[PDB]
């Protein structure tokens, strides 16, 4: 379960 | 003498109900009560929002302030007959209401205890028509994070830029963002609203003015206006989190593509609602299973004319997006299967999601 | 050759959706799907009540029976599009829906290991209006006991005496009893019906045949059948609660009534609910107060010309009597202030409420 | 919180 790219935390 | 007045219910009623919902301490509980000037003002609060509504006062009354419990007036007014008067004066320690035969003694605590927010500086203003910020609102709120431990994802960015008001909500998995033009130049302003806050703002777009300030936003409809705090922190860019270049652009009927997606649901994960689209030269394949080895499959006509692929979402985030638009048909923008995707109206550009796949 | 139909998802959707209410073990979450003699029959059980429904096949079929998960079943039918044709056949140890390009394919239970009632032996039977048992059903079952240990109570009495079919509800604060002709000789009987049982039986009311078994009921409604099983026990005779000799008799507007009760509940307490009434002539003040020492108080003009009495209620329960009766102008029949009191309808005695006062 | 003279129980 990939996140998406939030710097950070993704 | 003290606070006096006498007002028609249904001139009370519906500026009762609305300044009753943003409600713990005792005082915040209930309602400030004042009459100066011709107006009696309704003030409702839970220390970092807070709604008021002014009502002309037609009869006589006499100058003063209280505060009384909110949902027991309201439901006490609510709950007298079509076309009661409602007289309303202090004795002692109690707020009394008369109607009729009718007669309520409630509780009070003192006007000079309730709270006010004392350093208010306002630095962005512009007005647009309620249905506007309503659109920009419903198009992104789905797409808030809940009670996530970054505090800032829990609300909405509302951005001016231009000419345009933007929201933007993002959870980590999913995120929304819309832009509507607003036909004022405005200086350039982000901040992030709390979701109770987006929520009492809905409440109240039932045109609207707008003041951004510091720490705090205001909104103006009517005779109501609606103060929230904003949030600290930094709220991500959605311009870094769209993909680059999706060029496998998929375009298929709303309808279509939203029943299909919730028939597959049906025979998904229960827990991680896992679906699998198959993309070939106009056509997509939607399958799901579950752990019972039970399948659902669906074939649909789409518009598509990329390479074969074979990506995985969580179908509730997927109908989230397909309900939240309102369009005939839509596009779907791929990269590969381990990259967000893109979902737009085919015909308008005004709002964009962008939906982390599932790995396989 | 195994099971096999092809059904429009119209003659099939309200069907499912009805027999999919009564349904913890797996085969229990099943529906038993039986072909045979151009039917389709549908059955739902919880193992304590079973609904049944038949759907005529007019296309080719093929005989056969087996049980698959029933929510789900339904779920996949309803989120078919209007107008659809749905074919279901048995593929191994799963059931294969197909329509259109779309497929499901389910697991499925032995149609051997579903639950029947095999001692079924009936007693008494008759025919009434949809509209009757609903009256009769809608009258009294707000005053059924939730959970209460006396488990007889937490269900409905169904009698039939003489010409007329009778339903009573208590929970030992207040009892409802209605009766209604139904125009046929009937055997004096009674029976227990439980609570899930009144409910499902409500379900189905939108004439109705009903078979009074040994140990369960049975009502025919179109293409459906409902039985449920019914309760042992010792329910209390309605006769002996009514007041012997009410003769303290008040009338009153319903509305204004109910409305007075309704804004003076707001100012009791909480937890106990009580409500003060004072009958004078012509007259009924209703106060009420609470742990903060608020005070409601509502004064009616009514009809009345007994002595003067004070008398305290639930003013839950009260609430709950003038909701259920749909009429003009209410009767309370008081005896004293520890006593109960009788409420009906001025205009019809069809129905009578008794409510046990609380201590002032 | 008196009872309706239900037999037993009230
Ligand atoms: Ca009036
Ligand atoms: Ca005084
Ligand atoms: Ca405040
Ligand atoms: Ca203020
Ligand atoms: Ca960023
Ligand atoms: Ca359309
Ligand atoms: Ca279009
Ligand atoms: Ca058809
Ligand atoms: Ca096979
Ligand atoms: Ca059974
Ligand atoms: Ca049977
Ligand atoms: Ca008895
Ligand atoms: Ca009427
Ligand atoms: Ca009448
Ligand atoms: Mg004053
Ligand atoms: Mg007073
Ligand atoms: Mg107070
Ligand atoms: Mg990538
Ligand atoms: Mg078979
Ligand atoms: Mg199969
Ligand atoms: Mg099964
Ligand atoms: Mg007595
Ligand atoms: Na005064
Ligand atoms: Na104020
Ligand atoms: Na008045
Ligand atoms: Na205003
Ligand atoms: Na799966
Ligand atoms: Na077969
Ligand atoms: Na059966
Ligand atoms: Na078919
Ligand atoms: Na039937
Ligand atoms: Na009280």
């Amino acid at each position: 379960v990939p996140t998406l790219p939030l710097v950070p935390x993704g | 003498g003290r606070m006096k007045f006498t007002v028609e219910r249904e001139h009370l009623l519906k500026p009762l109900q609305q300044v009753s919902g943003p409600l713990t301490l005792p005082i915040l509980g209930n309602l400030l009560l004042q009459v100066a000037d011709g107006t009696l003002s309704l003030t409702g609060t839970d220390l970092e929002m807070e709604m008021v509504a002014r009502v002309a006062l037609v009869q006589p009354h006499e100058p003063g302030a209280t505060t009384v419990p909110a949902r027991k007036f309201f439901d006490i007014c609510r709950g007298l007959p079509e076309g009661a008067e409602i007289a309303v004066q202090l004795e002692g320690e109690r707020m009394l209401v008369r109607s009729g035969r009718s007669r309520f003694s409630l509780s009070t605590l003192p006007a000079a205890d309730f709270p006010n927010l004392d350093d208010w500086q306002s630095e962005v203003e512009f007005t647009l028509p309620q249905a506007t910020m309503k659109r920009l609102i419903e198009a992104t709120q789905f797409s808030m994070a809940h009670q996530d431990v970054r505090y800032y994802l829990n609300g909405m960015l509302f951005e001016t830029e231009g000419e345009e008001l933007r929201t933007v909500a993002t959870d980590g998995h999913r995120l929304a963002v819309c832009s509507m033009p607003i036909g004022q130049s405005l200086p350039s302003h982000s901040v992030i609203v709390p979701r109770k806050g987006v929520i009492e703002l809905m409440r109240m777009l039932d045109p609207l003015r707008v003041q951004i300030g510091s720490n705090n936003i205001r909104a103006h409809v009517g005779d109501f206006i609606f103060t929230s705090k904003l949030v600290d922190g930094r709220f991500p860019d959605y311009r870094r989190v769209l993909p680059k270049n999706p060029d496998k652009h998929l375009e298929a009927g709303c309808d279509l593509l939203k029943q299909a997606f919730a028939r597959a649901a049906i025979l998904s994960n229960e827990k991680f609602r896992g679906v699998r689209l198959y993309v070939s030269e106009n056509q997509l394949k939607i399958t799901a299973n579950n752990p019972e080895q039970e399948e659902a499959e669906e074939i649909l006509d789409v518009t598509y004319s990329g390479a074969e692929m074979e990506i995985g979402f969580n179908v509730s985030y997927v109908l989230d997006v397909l309900n939240a638009l309102k369009c005939e048909n839509v596009r779907m923008m791929l990269t590969d299967s381990v990259s967000s995707v893109q979902i737009e109206d085919a015909a308008s550009q005004s709002a964009a999601y962008v939906v982390m796949p599932m790995r396989l």
